[PDB]
Formats: C-alpha cells, structure tokens, sequence
C-alpha cells in the first residue's frame, strides 16, 4: 500500500458516493423532507445502515 | 486567552513557503529523543533565523517536534517569545484533553479499563493517531496489520541504531518485519498524539492537509554521500567551495536557513549528518484492527474495525520542491488527503484530479484508494470532514472537534448524564 | 437513434490470427511456468 | 472490416429501458481507454 | 470445564479398542466469530497418520485411490463414499461459554488448582470447550501424524483447519471412604498451556495438559523421524492442492477448445451487437480477463461450488432417475388416456454458479449465484438474479464471467455473449481428493430438532450469553 | 585470496573512489572486516554506503 | 471558495462539473479579459483571432 497509491488514480474512473456521505449533504429541515432518499438507511441513531 | 499562538499556527501552516528541510529533519529525528538532543543546537537555530527572515514558526507539522522543541530548547538557545509560543501550543493541548474527559466522576474501572476512556474516544487506546512515530504501551485487542496477518510479537524486532544492521538497512523496502525502537508511548502522550492530529491539525490547516513518505535510503546515499561528510575530522575557506563540496541538492536545501555568521554552512551540514545514524526506515501505512470496549461490544459483537495510521513517514502542508523525485504522496485518511499536494507530488494523481475536477474539493469526499476507503469500519467518517472542511480557525472549533468524539456506549451515555452533559 | 443486430444461433464473433497467436503464446508461457498457488503456499 | 458475422441480414433500432435486454452501447474512446486503463492494471497485483 | 474431566472419563474407558488418548482443547476469537461460537451445533476431529491415510479406510490401500471419470450416474462413488467418510470423521464433547473471561482466573474460580510456571493472565471473549482425540495404532505415538479439527453450525455450513502431532506435543512427550477420580482431578489440577497454529498458520488455538490425564501412565513412546514428517509433508501438499488442480484442468479446457474452433467464438447467451464496435479492444479485455481469473480463482470459485452437491448422496439416485426419464421413447396412447399422469420433465429454470472478473479495476467474485432460462424466441441463455432481476453484466464491456451448470459444463463468455463452451475434465484426481476434501455435512439428530426429517426447521438453540442462562 | 573480493566491497560495490585508501579511513576497514562475512546483499549497494555512512556518524559523536 | 457551492457541487454530468453549472465563475467558456496562457480544455469553446 505504500507504493501502490499512483495505481488506484493512474485509470480514469469516477469512484461512486456511498449513504453516509450523501447523507451528510442536507441542510437540516431539508433533510426531513421527500427529496431526501437517504431516509430509508436511517433507522438507528446509534448505529447506521 | 491562548489566541496570538494559534494566529501564528495558521499563518505557518497555511504557509506556501513551509521550510523542505523540517520535513527530513522530522523524518531523521524520527520522534527520538536522542537524535533531537543530537541537533538541538541546528533546530533552534534555524527556528530562529527562519521566524526573523519569514514571519512564520517552523516545524509546526510534526507533533514530535514541536514537543521536543518546547521542553529541551528552554534551556537555552531560543528567545522566550518562541519558546513561549511552543508552549502555548503544548498548552492547548492539555487544556483540551482536560475538556476531553470527565476529571470528576472518572474515579474508577471497568474490565481494568480506565473510567474515562468509557466516556471520549481520546482516552481510549484503540483510537490510535494517524501518524506513528512509537508503538503505544497498551495493546490489549489491538492486531496490527502490516502486510497481511497480524504481527506476532516475534515479528517485531528493535532497531539499535550503534552499530552495523546492514541486514535491516537492506530490508527496508520490505514490510514483514516491522522494525520499531525500543520504546512505548505512555497513555498521556498517546491522547497528546490523538488530540494533535485529529483536534488540532484539521482545524487549523482547514483539511489542507496531507501525508507522504520518502526513498529515504537513495535520498541519504547521494545528498550526503559527497566526500566532505566521509572525511569529518576531530571550513570557513570560501563559499563556492563550501557549495561544491555539499552539493547543489544540500545547498538548495540549507542556503539560508541555518546558516548564520556565527557558524557557516558546512557545520551545518555535519550537525544535520550525525543526526542520520538514526536512520528508520521507509514510509509504511500500518492497518488496526480492534474489536470495540466491553460495552460498546453488546450490540455486533463481532464488529472488528478497521483503522489506518502512517509509520516511518510525516504530516506535511505543502507540497515539496526539491525533494520531489525522492517522495510518494500517501493520502490515507480523510484528513490528510489534499488533493492539491498529491497532485503536485505526483503525475498520476495530477492526470486523475485534471480528469475529474469535482475531486479536487477538500470536505473529504475525495476518492482515497480501496485499500483505505472503508469509512463505515473507521472511527472517523464523513461528518468529521465536513465539518472541518469550513470550521473557523479558533481554537473553540478545536476543543469542538475533541468533543465530538465523545462515546455513545451506555456507561459513556450515564458519564454525560450525571455530569448534566 | 443507433441500429443493434439481433442475438440468434448462426452468429458468430471471429477471431484475428495475431490475437490468436498471443493467447497461444500466453497459454504455453503460462503452462511453462510452473507457478503454481499451491507451490506458493506449501513455500 | 468484418470481424462480427450476423444471422439476421438487417440491423434493428435499439428501443425499451436496460432492464428489459442485453445490448452493447460502446462508444470508441470508452472502450479504448477502459482497455489501456486495464492493460497496465494487470501487470501491477524466485 | 466438565467437557474436559468426562472426556478423560470417556477416552479412558475406551483407549483399550480405540486406542485414542484425549487432547483437551480451548478456542477463542482467533478461530471462530461470536457469531458461529454462539451458534455452534457440532464439533468433529480426524485423524490422518504420516502416511497420508485417515483413520476409518482400509490400511493397505482402498478403491477410493482409484480416479473417478466424469459420470454423473456414479457420482465420485456414490452413496458408498459418502458413508465412508461418515464413518471416518469422529464426533466429540463440546460447551460454550459465551461471557468474557480470563483461562487463568476462571478455573482459579474453579475447583481446579492451575500450576503454571508463570501467572501470565490471557484473556478472551468468548471460550468453546472441546476434548479430540488421536490415534496411536500401538503403544506407540508418532510426531508426524496430523489431526484435523471442523465445526459445524445448523445451516450445514463447517470450516476445515488441520494441525500435526508435533506442534500439538511439542515438550509434552520430553517432560516424562474411596476417593472419587474428581476430587483428585480438581486437586491435581493443570500446569503447561501452549499455543497451536494451524499448518497453513491461520488458527491459533490452546491445549491444557491436566497432570491426573489417564495418557500419563502407559508410558507410551514418540518419536518423530524425518523421512516420515518429510511423506507427511508431501501428502499434505497433495491434499491442499485440488481446487487448484480443478481450476488448471478449467484453464487448459478453456485454451484448448479455443484452439479447436479457430477463435470464431458463437454466441450462447441472447444479448444485442454491434457491427462497428471494436472488437479487438473486446479481445485483448478477454486476454487480460482470463489471466486475472487465473490469478484469482480461489476455493470457492463457482466449480467447486458446483461439484461439492454432485458427491451427496442424492445425486447418483437423482441421476439415476433423470437419465430413465430422458431414456423414454414416445409415450403409447394408453398411458395417456389412462394411468398416472405423466413423468414432470425437467424444469425450464435452472440454479447455476459463475465467477464474475472485471478488467476496469481488480476486482473478481466467485461464490455468485446464478439462474439460467432459455429464451424462447432465440433459443439462447438468460442469465437471471437469485430476486428474478435480470444480469446487466454481460453488456457491460469490461466484464467476462464464467458459468458452470449443474451437468459441469461450463461456459466462458467475453462481452456480447459470444461463448466458449466445454466439459470439466474431474479425470485428473483420485475419487478420494474430492470426496475427503469437499462434501456436505449430514445432519445427524440432537436437541431442537424434528425427528421426522424434512420439517420446517424450529428456532436455532443459539446458547447465549446476552441472556440469563437458561435452565 | 582476499584481495579480489576486498577489491569488489571496495570498488565495485562501494563504488567508493580510490583516492579514499584503507588507512586514511580506519572504520571503513573496521566495516569491511565484517562486510565481507555476507556474501549476499551486493545487488543494493546503497545499503552498503548508507551503512558506511551512518557508521561514519556514529564515530564523529563526541557522546 | 465563496462562488461555489462546496457542500453541494460534488458531481458531474458533462465534461463539466456540477461547479461549472452552478457559477460561471468556475467554467472554461468564460475567459478573463487578459489572458496569455490558453486553457487547458476548449470542447465547445473556440479561439478567433
């Protein structure tokens, strides 16, 4: 892993989001509303899905 | 009211112009206290001459320095206002590690495990910093990871620095056996290293930041293999010939930074090679895998997370210029992932950025490598980047930073509750 | 708009000679080799 | 330029949504740089 | 704790036929998650001597040596070799202690008086007690002989690890009213606790040496002689090697039949083309996909996953039955009008295994599962999602995957569906490589459970410690 | 002998230049009477010089 | 940092990102009025003299 950082960025491709960090980008009476699809993962404060 | 100290910590971590010689130095002191008491008199005065010519204080970056800076150069050798200054820094370190725990109702333990560990993630010996410089004492359910199994304690193996170790210095490049010095950080200086890099550093340097390591073994064998530093007797002729003899890579390196009157260049370039005999090794990235506290363990019990750190390397702020072709960019956290250093570093991170320019933001949404990209195994996830990504630069935000990592298992919830937190 | 063929029985994907002979060439290489993962493991 | 041998002697427009059939969308820089992408990809990981 | 005494009970009354002495074994989180020590339905060991031979086959060499040829009808031996390797695998005495705790200060809390050299505190989450036994033909023990250990969880599912005599004695062999056997067990107690790894070094586990163990007084001998670890060695090299043997088979199989069709691939599985898409580009993919799949291709990749069902023993009645059905000429007039209503044919769906390889970025998987119907309108494969969704892999054009039917044919296949199509060549081994090696679990009764098979499965016993014990 | 193999620590190897002779350099004889016991490690002669190197620190400390 | 928006703008549909949608600030079809170095893309932006 020490070497092998120019590997992983030397091809072209896009690296897809993941829940927590889509999740993170509501305002925060945004985030109630239906536009958030997050929502569904979001069943415990102590422990996400 | 420690505000002058923390101005002038943004101001030389944000700097374009951060000194390349702190990084080797860093690097060559490698956080013992032996070679910084080696070149205590080179540090010291280059700190001096560098604030006078540049309105910044160096060796900021590396947590090891600059605590070795404010005890030993007290004595002697520094002006009270930058000794003052490291102090006040060593100073906001205990002030937020006081806020850290609960000093008034962690009087006890559980499973002999300290009470306030139970309560924020910095008392806890499982969090580790993201950067090493010394094993921690404890490692009770701690498996460190170096290539693929965990590391037996017949893997690891000390260095002494005294004499010969040709095998180990021609096993460098290997990765089994993790060579480390023969000391163990305490508890205390443990928070001190977690509060640092995870309170401090992102919020002073707004996520900027970024981690690399160094072919240290074909740096050292040719900017001090000139003829000048074999034959060391038991200078002062011209300075061309001072220059020709250190060569064009040393002279750009230490020109002016250390180089007073009082001590032309060549005495410099000794005092920085005597400290090489404590040479390390090459820049390793170090996996932990640790299962959770004994109460936080009731719910997945099977939970082993996965946690990355940085071993043999630094913690830099920009970009170097004459150490380029010697040096790998290693972004590995989500702190410590500018894009902007990487890029500079290296060419196929510069065409992946160009490619894709909406990476090249910094709230920590930046594609680090699959090896390190588990964010749901870490202890950090997004929400710590994105909200070091615009925090204000006061000191509030760092202690806010520290706060957050308070517990969510049951005895850390009655800890808060009884306190009225 | 863009014109697709329709997958039935009689088709066929053909094969240049060139990229024939390099997996031919890799095949014997490879079973030439000897590196066998069990080998590996047993070292 | 005929690698490809076809059954059926005229070519039909693609319509429906993905999920409905297997069709092969393939624009020429897509798949020339996917392929020099994963060349050196291989080489990487006595 | 009483695991280990009954064990040394047992092994006692019955070292006069079996001539097996008990070895006492404790694990932990190294070996087993708390998820399969919680739910944890049998524990089994086998014993293999130096010679590479497992204690229940005949000594002098037996017909499972002999290869097996590819049929379906006699699946690598049938029923007869499923009871053999049932009769060879042993069963033994286990418990579960799911709460944390600490060997050294558990049984101090205990009625036994632990001795060892040094109060070295270890610590574990969770201990699984169990007592194996190994085999020493006469009065003498051999250091090259080799014992394996498996645990078996109530989905079938079991795990293999495999440790050798000289690591599990170590120093063991060079440090040599009436009174109920209890009270002097608990009053001798324990003093020497190792640490075993497996062979291939990836379990860690401890054994406990109790001082009143029975196998302390027949002053039995060991020994352990080079050549002999030296034929251990070698057979265990021959035993660990199948899959991979398998897969090389696959490979050769694979360059083989390319060669013999001339490189025009046709096509096996419906999916759309192009006339002016580069196939040269879709060429040099495939090179570059098949030698990561031969990098890659581990133990589960989806050919063994297929032939580990064809070695139950359903499957030789199952083809049996399946061939008498196919072997029908057309059915007379009478059986239609009257009688039984005819024979169901063969499903038009089917349950298959691929391993799937991406050129884009390294990344292959191996235990996937996949349904296969023929489209009628083509005639050509369908590859479906266990849900019933629809596989878009095979446009994706960076993508080529492997199928394997239940039949071991197996279809290689590079973007637009254009195949290569052959047969699994399981010629290369002996019938007892792969009947030792792989083979489902048959579940044999215990508490919980239905007595009359094929009821629905009740709550899974799960002993825990997150409840109050029960009782 | 042992001046064929001297020669290669010393030349070949070391790459060090013949103007630095044995007695002008008294740890450089002291290393090269344990450099020769490993006849391996000759392919990364920067190991070799960097050893030299920091042997050459360690003898300069005036601790 | 102002003109954009950098809690939002992590994404892309062209070419462009999703910065370039947002501000023109941002985009390449909008050159400064001094210019002595050409930049580095010009896709639907062209150069008359």
């Amino acid at each position: 892993a020490a070497r092998r950082i120019p590997h992983f960025y030397r091809v072209r491709r896009e690296v897809p989001r993941t829940v927590n960090e889509m999740k993170q980008d509501f305002v925060v009476t945004d985030f109630y509303k239906v536009g958030n699809i997050t929502l569904y993962t979001e069943l415990h404060p102590f422990f996400d899905f | 009211d420690y505000e002058e100290t923390l101005r002038l910590f943004k101001t030389t971590v944000t700097s374009p112009n951060y000194p390349e010689l702190c990084y080797l130095v860093d690097v060559l002191v490698h956080g013992n206290v032996d070679a910084f008491l080696l070149i205590r008199t080179f540090v010291a005065r280059c700190i001096v001459n560098m604030f006078h010519t540049r309105q910044l204080l160096v060796f900021a970056h590396s947590y090891a320095l600059v605590t070795l800076i404010a005890e030993h150069l007290a004595d002697g050798a520094l002006p009270p206002q930058l000794l003052f200054h490291y102090r006040n820094l060593v100073a906001v370190l205990r002030l937020v590690t006081r806020i850290s725990a609960l000093p008034g109702l962690n009087n006890g333990q559980l499973a002999e495990e300290p009470l306030s560990a139970y309560v924020n993630a910095l008392h806890d010996h499982r969090l580790w910093p993201p950067f090493v410089t010394h094993l921690p004492r404890n490692m009770e359910g701690v498996q460190v990871v170096a290539d693929r199994q965990p590391l037996n304690p017949a893997n690891i193996e000390a260095r002494h620095h005294g004499v010969s170790d040709v095998p180990r210095l021609g096993a460098m490049d290997a990765d089994e056996p993790l060579f480390v010095d023969d000391y163990r950080a305490t508890d205390d200086e443990w928070t001190l290293q977690k509060v640092f890099y995870l309170c401090l550093m992102p919020a002073m340097t707004n996520n900027r930041a970024c981690g690399l390591g160094l072919n240290l073994k074909t740096l050292l064998v040719d900017l001090f293999y000139r003829p000048a530093f074999l034959l060391m007797p038991a200078p002062e002729d011209s300075i061309a010939a001072q220059r020709q003899a250190v060569g064009e890579m040393l002279t750009e390196l230490v020109e002016d930074v250390a180089t007073d009157a009082h001590t032309p260049l060549l005495q410099a370039c000794r005092e920085l090679f005597l400290a090489v005999q404590f040479v390390g090794e090459h820049v390793k990235v170090l996996e932990v895998r640790a299962p959770l506290d004994h109460a936080q363990r009731q719910g997945l019990p099977d939970f082993i997370s996965r946690q990355h750190v940085l071993y043999n390397g630094c913690c830099v702020v920009t970009a170097p210029k004459t150490l380029i072709e010697y040096s790998l960019p290693v972004p590995f956290h989500r702190f410590y992932s500018n894009p902007t250093i990487c890029a500079a570093l290296s060419d196929d991170i510069k065409r992946y950025v160009t490619e894709f320019p909406h990476y090249h933001r910094h709230d920590g949404g930046f594609p680090l490598p699959t090896a390190f990209a588990h964010e749901y195994h870490n202890w950090l996830r997004s929400p710590f980047s994105r909200y070091s990504a615009t925090c204000p630069n006061v000191l509030h935000s760092v202690m806010t930073l520290a706060a957050m990592l308070y517990k969510i298992s049951p005895v850390s919830l009655v800890l808060q509750t009884k306190a009225h937190i | 708009v863009a014109v697709f063929f329709e997958p039935h029985e009689e088709n066929v994907l053909r094969c240049p000679e060139r990229v024939l002979r390099r997996l031919l060439e890799d095949a014997a290489v490879t079973m030439r080799g000897g590196g066998w993962r069990e080998d590996v493991l047993m070292d | 330029m005929s690698l490809l041998h076809t059954f059926w002697r005229l070519p039909v427009a693609v319509f429906f949504e993905p999920h409905e059939e297997n069709v092969l969308r393939c624009p020429e820089r897509v798949l020339r740089r996917l392929l020099e992408d994963a060349a050196v990809t291989m080489r990487g990981g006595d | 704790m009483e695991t280990h005494l009954y064990s040394d009970l047992a092994f006692e009354a019955r070292f006069a036929d079996d001539e097996q002495l008990p070895l006492h074994l404790v694990l932990d989180q190294e070996v087993l998650s708390n998820e399969e020590a919680e739910t944890l339905r049998y524990v089994y060991y086998r014993n293999v001597d130096s010679a590479g031979r497992s204690t229940g086959r005949a000594p002098g060499g037996d017909e499972d040596d002999a290869p097996a040829s590819d049929d379906a009808e006699d699946a690598v031996g049938g029923d007869r070799a499923f009871d053999r390797e049932r009769r060879t695998w042993q069963r033994a005495c286990f418990r579960v202690l799911p709460r944390p705790l600490e060997l050294l200060d558990y049984l101090r809390q205990s009625g036994l008086t632990v001795t060892l050299e040094k109060e070295q505190r270890v610590r574990m989450f969770y201990a699984v007690f169990t007592t194996l036994g190994l085999r020493c033909p006469d009065n003498r023990l051999s250091g090259a002989q080799t014992l394996h250990l498996r645990l078996v969880w109530p989905d079938g599912s079991y795990r293999d690890w495999e440790f050798l005599a000289r690591d599990l004695l170590r120093e063991e062999m060079e440090a040599n009213d009436e009174v109920a056997r209890t009270d002097e067990w608990k009053g001798a107690g324990v003093s020497r606790l190792r640490e075993v790894w497996d062979v291939q070094h990836r379990v860690r586990l401890r054994v406990l040496w109790y001082v009143n163990s029975f196998w302390r007084s027949r002053e039995l001998s060991y020994d352990d002689h080079e050549v002999e670890l030296y034929r251990a060695l070698d057979a265990y090299r021959a035993r660990i090697a199948v899959e991979y043997v398998l897969i090389r088979a696959v490979r050769d199989e694979i360059y083989a039949v390319l060669r013999r069709d001339g490189g025009a691939l046709p096509q096996r599985f419906a999916c759309h083309v192009s006339r002016n898409m580069s196939w040269r580009v879709v060429w040099e993919l495939c090179r570059h996909a098949l030698a990561l799949w031969m990098d890659w291709a581990d133990v589960r990749s989806c050919i063994i996953k297929a032939l580990t069902p064809r070695l139950s023993r359903g499957a030789a009645a199952a083809a049996q039955r399946a061939r008498r059905q196919r072997e029908r000429s057309a059915p007379k007039p009478q059986e239609l009008l009257f009688g039984p209503r005819n024979e169901s044919g063969p499903p038009a769906e089917q349950t298959w295994y691929a391993d799937v390889v991406r050129c884009v970025r390294a990344q292959v998987d191996l235990g996937v599962e996949v349904r296969a119907a023929r489209c009628p309108r083509t005639g050509l494969w369908i590859v479906r999602d266990r849900r019933g969704r629809l596989r878009r892999w095979l446009s994706q054009p960076e993508v080529c995957v492997l199928y394997v039917t239940p039949d071991l044919d197996f279809y290689w296949v590079l973007p637009g569906g254009f195949a290569v199509s052959s047969r699994v060549t399981l010629h290369g081994l002996a019938q007892r490589a792969l009947r030792d090696r792989f083979q489902n679990f048959e579940a044999v009764l215990a508490r919980g459970m239905h007595v009359e098979a094929g009821r629905q499965e009740p709550e899974t016993p799960r002993v825990s410690g997150r409840r109050l014990p029960f009782d | 002998k042992r001046d064929e193999k001297h020669r290669h620590v010393v030349n070949v190897v070391l790459e060090l230049p013949t103007e630095i002779s044995e007695a002008t350099h008294p740890v450089l004889a002291t290393m090269l009477s344990k450099y020769t016991r490993m006849s391996s490690l000759f392919n990364d002669k920067c190991a070799f010089k960097l050893d030299l190197l920091r042997m050459v620190a360690v003898s300069r400390t005036r601790r």
